């Protein structure tokens, strides 16, 4: 339970996001610096756990991607979605470190492997209402 | 969401999957060029029209396209309230 | 010349035949 | 110190957390407990029909003829009426998401329900047609100060 | 006037108003409804 | 196509079970579900009392008298009175075989008891009074119309 030192503001979570949504974010940082946050702010964290509540898929995968690896290098963060019940899904991290290239082996379902000079076309896919991808 | 297309030209650079901040993208085990793992979009419900990924897309003819739907939600339009 | 309560007549001709006919032919699309 | 949270979206400033103001808001017919929702109809119909109804008594384009009184009773006895009426069809499509946006400590009150709705809104027409006759009482004697003359 | 009765004089305000009036609230109260009847 | 039994003593004339007239029924004050019997009361002494008054204003006996506005209201006043008396009386004697002949869809509500009974004849009493009343204002100026002159 660690939460960044902040005075508080007045763009954070709404009538939505605790009857619909929730989204968490959290990681291990040995050390505490100043940091910006997409609704407005700059702040400090702390040693090891660092919490952080919000409510958009935006912020948090900001703060992933931009902030937390690519300045301050720390992987090791969950982020977390929250139904209206109060039960959690695990999206990400799926592959560890969000390479999202490696694998040994992968996921099946779907596919269209095929150019686009042969495509779908009005008057010949009719009286029925699939997409431009069963041949 | 909205649809996602993919196509044969896909290179294997993978500019698009670190481009989407979407969630809607991965590299699944091809056999045909040098890529040996072509992108897909196996996750469609998060799109969010922002098409960054084919502005990523370096081939010529970018190998990624999305058809723009109609079926949009609270998840596909995007809204914190 | 001009005219009497044939005129109220000539609106008791409507709103039985053009009226709901014209109801019918509306409300047979299923609202 | 926020409510709950500091990272919310709500601030502590002393102005919606105030001693004063909160003790001021909370015994308002909207949110004062012991009563029922007849009442609360009743009371806001005898304010706002008490006072809605000088912003064209005196200011209507019948402003300076000398009948202006009761053609402003009738007005506001028709902005009354259909203002009931909103409320009521309102009432009446009210049914998603069926609570109030809640930033008083507690909830008000059970009053949020549809039936309850539409009793609250009889008791506003009720309240508000009194509150209009008895402004028009008050303002009927133009010498209601000149008999006293003072 | 002419030879026609009053009608011209109050025929226009239940038509300018009150048919409206019911035909917007009835209409709101159709984009509404419940599944899967609706009138 | 009867309704449950084409042998049964009923018949599936346009006129009974027509979408229209099942609309218009279903959503009056005696059926339209979402409401307590108490405004099912006042309504029905609104509309009442707002009719059952012209009926004997122009035409009792004294029609042409320049008192009759008030004595119409008088009449219908112990009209609206000796009504509610007679269905409180019958509430008094009411249960035997407690319900009503059903042939609305669905039953109509649980405002088949006795005490919901005497409520609904209180807020008929005040609904009739209202009406009268009303009725009473939209009649007192002659001039309702001469001042508008339209
Ligand atoms: C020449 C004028 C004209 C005609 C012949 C029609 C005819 C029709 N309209 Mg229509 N409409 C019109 C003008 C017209 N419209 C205009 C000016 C608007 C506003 C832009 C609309 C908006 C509109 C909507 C929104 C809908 C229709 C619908 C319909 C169909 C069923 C109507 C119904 O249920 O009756 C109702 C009539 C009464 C209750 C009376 C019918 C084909 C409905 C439809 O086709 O649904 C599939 C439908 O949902 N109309
Ligand atoms: C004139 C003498 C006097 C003095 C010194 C005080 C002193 C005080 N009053 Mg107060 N008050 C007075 C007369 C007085 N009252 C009168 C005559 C009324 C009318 C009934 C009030 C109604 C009143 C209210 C409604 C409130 C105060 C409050 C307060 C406190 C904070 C006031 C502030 O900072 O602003 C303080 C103890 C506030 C309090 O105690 O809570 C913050 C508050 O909410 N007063
Ligand atoms: C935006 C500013 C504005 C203001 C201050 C007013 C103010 C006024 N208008 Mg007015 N009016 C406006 C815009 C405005 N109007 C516009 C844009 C139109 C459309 C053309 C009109 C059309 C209009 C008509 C047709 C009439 C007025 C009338 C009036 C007077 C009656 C006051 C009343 O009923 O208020 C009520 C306020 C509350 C209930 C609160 C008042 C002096 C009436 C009057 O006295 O004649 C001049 C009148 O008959 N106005
Ligand atoms: C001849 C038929 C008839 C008559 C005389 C009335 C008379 C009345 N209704 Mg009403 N009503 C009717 C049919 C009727 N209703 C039907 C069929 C419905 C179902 C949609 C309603 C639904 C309804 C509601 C929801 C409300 C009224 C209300 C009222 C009262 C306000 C005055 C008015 O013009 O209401 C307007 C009448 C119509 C729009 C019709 C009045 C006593 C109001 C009331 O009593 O306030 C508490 C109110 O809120 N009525
Ligand atoms: C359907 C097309 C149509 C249109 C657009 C109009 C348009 C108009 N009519 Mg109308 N009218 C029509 C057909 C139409 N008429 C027919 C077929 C009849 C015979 C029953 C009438 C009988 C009629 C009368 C008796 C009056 C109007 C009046 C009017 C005017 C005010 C609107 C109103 O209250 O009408 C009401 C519409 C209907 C009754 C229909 C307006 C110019 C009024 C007028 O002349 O203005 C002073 C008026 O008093 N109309
Ligand atoms: C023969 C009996 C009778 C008589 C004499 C009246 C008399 C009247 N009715 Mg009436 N009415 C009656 C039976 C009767 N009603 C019945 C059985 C119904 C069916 C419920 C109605 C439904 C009804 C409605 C719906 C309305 C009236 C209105 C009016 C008034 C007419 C205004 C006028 O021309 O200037 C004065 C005329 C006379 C004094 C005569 C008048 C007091 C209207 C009203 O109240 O104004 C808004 C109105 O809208 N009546
Ligand atoms: C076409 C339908 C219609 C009708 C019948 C009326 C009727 C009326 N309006 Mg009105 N109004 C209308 C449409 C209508 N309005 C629209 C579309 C607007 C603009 C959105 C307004 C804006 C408006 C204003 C701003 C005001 C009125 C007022 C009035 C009243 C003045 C008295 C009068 O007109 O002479 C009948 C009376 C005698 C001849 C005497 C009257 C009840 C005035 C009023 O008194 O309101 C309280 C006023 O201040 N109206
Ligand atoms: C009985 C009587 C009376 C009364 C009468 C009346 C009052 C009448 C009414 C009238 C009316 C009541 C009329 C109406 C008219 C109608 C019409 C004119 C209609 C038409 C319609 C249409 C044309 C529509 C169309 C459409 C649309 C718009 C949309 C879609 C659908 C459709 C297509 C259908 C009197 C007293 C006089 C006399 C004695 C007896
Ligand atoms: C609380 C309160 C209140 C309030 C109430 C409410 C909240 C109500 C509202 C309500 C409202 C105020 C509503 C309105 C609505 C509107 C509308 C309803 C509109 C209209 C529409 C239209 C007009 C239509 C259109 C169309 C369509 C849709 C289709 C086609 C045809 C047409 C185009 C026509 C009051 C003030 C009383 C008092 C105090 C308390
Ligand atoms: C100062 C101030 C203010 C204002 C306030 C005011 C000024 C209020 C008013 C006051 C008052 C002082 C008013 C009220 C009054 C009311 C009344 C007084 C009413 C009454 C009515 C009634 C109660 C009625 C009844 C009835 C009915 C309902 C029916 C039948 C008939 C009868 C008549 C029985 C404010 C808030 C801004 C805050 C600051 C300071
Ligand atoms: C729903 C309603 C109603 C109705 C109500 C009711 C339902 C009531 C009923 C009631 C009734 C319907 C009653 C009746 C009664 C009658 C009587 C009760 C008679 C009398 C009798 C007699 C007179 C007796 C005889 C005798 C004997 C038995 C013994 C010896 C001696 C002598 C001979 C005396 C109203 C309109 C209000 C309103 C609307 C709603
Ligand atoms: S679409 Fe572009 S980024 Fe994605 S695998 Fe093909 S070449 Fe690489
Ligand atoms: S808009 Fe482009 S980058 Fe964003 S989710 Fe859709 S396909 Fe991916």
């Amino acid at each position: 339970g660690q939460t960044p030192i902040f005075g508080g503001s007045t763009g954070g979570l709404l009538t939505k996001a605790f009857r619909e949504e929730k989204y968490v974010i959290t990681w291990t940082s040995p050390k505490e610096q100043v940091f910006e946050m997409p609704t407005g702010g700059a702040a400090i964290m702390r040693q090891g756990p660092n919490k952080l509540e919000l409510a958009r898929k935006e912020y948090c995968i900001a703060l992933g991607g931009q902030q937390l690896r690519a300045k301050f290098r720390i992987t090791d963060y969950k982020i977390y979605r929250v139904y209206p019940n109060g039960e959690v899904q695990y999206l990400h991290p799926s592959d560890g470190v969000f390479p999202e290239k490696v694998n040994e082996g992968r996921q099946k379902v779907g596919y269209v492997d095929r150019n686009i000079g042969k495509n779908p076309d009005p008057a010949k896919l009719k009286f029925s209402g699939m997409t431009t991808y069963n041949a | 969401s909205h649809s996602v297309k993919i196509y044969d030209t896909c290179i294997g650079c993978t500019q698009c999957v670190r481009a989407c901040p979407t969630d809607v993208l991965e590299m699944v085990p091809w056999d045909g060029c040098k890529a040996g793992q072509i992108a897909a979009s196996p996750r469609t419900e998060d799109c969010v029209g922002c098409k960054r990924c084919e502005t990523a897309c370096p081939t010529d003819f970018l190998s990624i396209r999305v058809y723009l739907s109609n079926a949009e939600t609270t998840r596909s339009m995007g809204l914190a309230y | 010349m001009s005219i009497s309560d044939t005129q109220v007549f000539v609106a008791l001709v409507i709103a039985l035949i053009p009226g709901v006919l014209a109801f019918r032919l509306a409300t047979e699309l299923y609202k | 110190p926020s409510r709950r949270d500091p990272q919310i979206g709500n601030l502590e400033t002393p102005i919606n957390n105030s001693s004063l103001v909160k003790w001021f808001i909370n015994n308002l017919p909207a949110y004062r407990p012991g009563i029922t929702p007849l009442r609360r109809g009743l009371e806001v119909g005898m304010a706002h029909g008490y006072w809605l109804l000088g912003p064209f008594a005196k200011l209507g384009p019948l402003r300076d003829t000398d009948v202006a009184n009761i053609a402003g009773l009738l007005a506001t006895l028709g902005m009354v009426v259909i203002s009931t009426l909103a409320v009521s069809l309102y009432a009446a499509t009210d049914p998603p998401k069926p609570v109030a946006t809640v930033t008083v400590p507690n909830p008000p009150d059970t009053f949020d329900t549809t039936e309850g709705w539409n009793t609250f809104a009889s008791g506003f027409l009720i309240g508000g047609v009194g509150g209009a006759v008895v402004a028009y009482f008050i303002l009927a004697n133009i010498e209601l100060i000149q008999n006293i003359f003072k | 006037m002419f030879s026609a009765s009053f009608l011209p004089s109050i025929l226009v305000p239940l038509t300018g108003l009150v048919f409206p009036a019911i035909a917007m609230a009835l209409l709101l109260i159709y984009v509404e409804r419940e599944d899967p009847s609706g009138i």
